[PDB]
């Protein structure tokens, strides 16, 4: 419950990415599915036999969980098993209000002894994400 | 349309898949492949007659 | 008659496939005994789900206080084998026409079983 990345044990090989991500945001809701990634043993032709998906939502996480636990997850005569992923594909903060965008960032210190803030550089529209379980 | 011959017919008033000439089945297991590629593996289940010929 | 009785709850299986067509290895492990069982089920004829609770019955002969070599009513899924290796929390193998069967658990558990002994099979999912 951590994180909501989650790693597929077993898959098809003859698959690609973007069937198991049109079975998965078939079976779950519509564009549920933030980053999918099956490792390759090769350059681009050789993928491994499991897959890590990371979802938007946790509750998407927890249904595609107990869809799995249900076995009802059937894609190419091959039961997904869902299992927790040792890390995200991508370090993104699961709630969208910490998702921050567009909001401008300055730089200084407490110049005068008064409340008083000297800006030295002053940056617009950039993008701030608060990992709460990465404490930075 | 995966049926070879028309052995399975689309009803317009009900919107669902009905039985029609039975008869002209040609024990061809292109549709239960279908439903199995679909995701589907018990939809359609087609057995011969031991008794009737 | 029955000499092992047992409630199993299967754990994982090998090919986990609906339409693989082929015999595919249950994994089960036993409640109030901590028994870990393979067993080659074929899927398509007695379809077998992770998750199910089935009980396992191993009895000598299906005979009603012996005639060795009418419990049938009661299971549906009745297999014939042979006991060949006792090696070793001792274990059994006991293939059933090419069917092996592994049933690991204590050794207090399993020991009124024979070398090259002829034991069925009986197992109910409920």
């Amino acid at each position: 419950t951590n994180r909501s990345t989650v790693k597929i044990s077993n898959v098809p090989q003859t698959i690609v990415a973007d069937e198991l991500l049109r079975f998965l945001e078939l079976h779950l809701g519509e564009d549920t599915v933030f980053a999918l990634e099956i490792p390759t043993t090769r350059d681009n032709w050789k993928p491994r036999d499991f897959a890590r998906v990371q979802f938007t939502t946790l509750e998407v996480k927890s249904r595609a969980q107990l869809l799995s636990s249900q076995s009802k997850l059937l894609f190419k005569t091959h039961n997904l098993r869902l299992s927790e992923a040792y890390d995200d594909i991508i370090p993104r903060p699961v709630d969208p209000r910490k998702r921050l965008d567009d909001i401008v960032l300055t730089v200084g210190f407490p110049e005068s002894d008064e409340k008083r803030f000297c800006a030295l550089e002053k940056w617009d529209g950039v993008r701030c994400w608060i990992l709460t379980e990465k404490r930075r | 349309e995966s049926s070879p011959t028309k052995v399975f017919g689309m009803d317009p008033v009900t919107r669902q898949v009905v039985v029609v000439d039975p008869e002209a089945y040609t024990y061809d297991e292109e549709v239960i492949k279908k439903a199995e590629a679909m995701g589907k593996p018990g939809l359609i289940e087609i057995s011969p007659k031991d008794d009737s010929f | 008659i029955i000499m092992f009785e047992d409630i199993f709850v299967v754990d994982k299986l090998d090919p986990d496939g609906k339409k693989f067509d082929k015999v595919t290895r249950v994994e089960a492990r036993s409640h109030n005994l901590e028994m870990f069982m393979h067993l080659d089920v074929n899927t398509e004829v007695y379809p077998l789900a992770v998750g199910d609770k089935f009980t396992l019955a191993m009895a000598p002969t299906l005979n009603l206080d012996g005639t060795p070599d009418t419990l049938a009513d009661k299971y549906e899924y009745i297999m014939h084998g042979k006991l060949y290796k006792i090696s070793e929390k001792a274990e059994l193998y006991v293939s059933f026409g090419g069917l092996l069967m592994l049933l690991q658990g204590d050794p207090a558990h399993i020991s009124h079983f024979e070398l090259d002994q002829r034991l069925f099979l009986l197992m109910r999912k409920l």
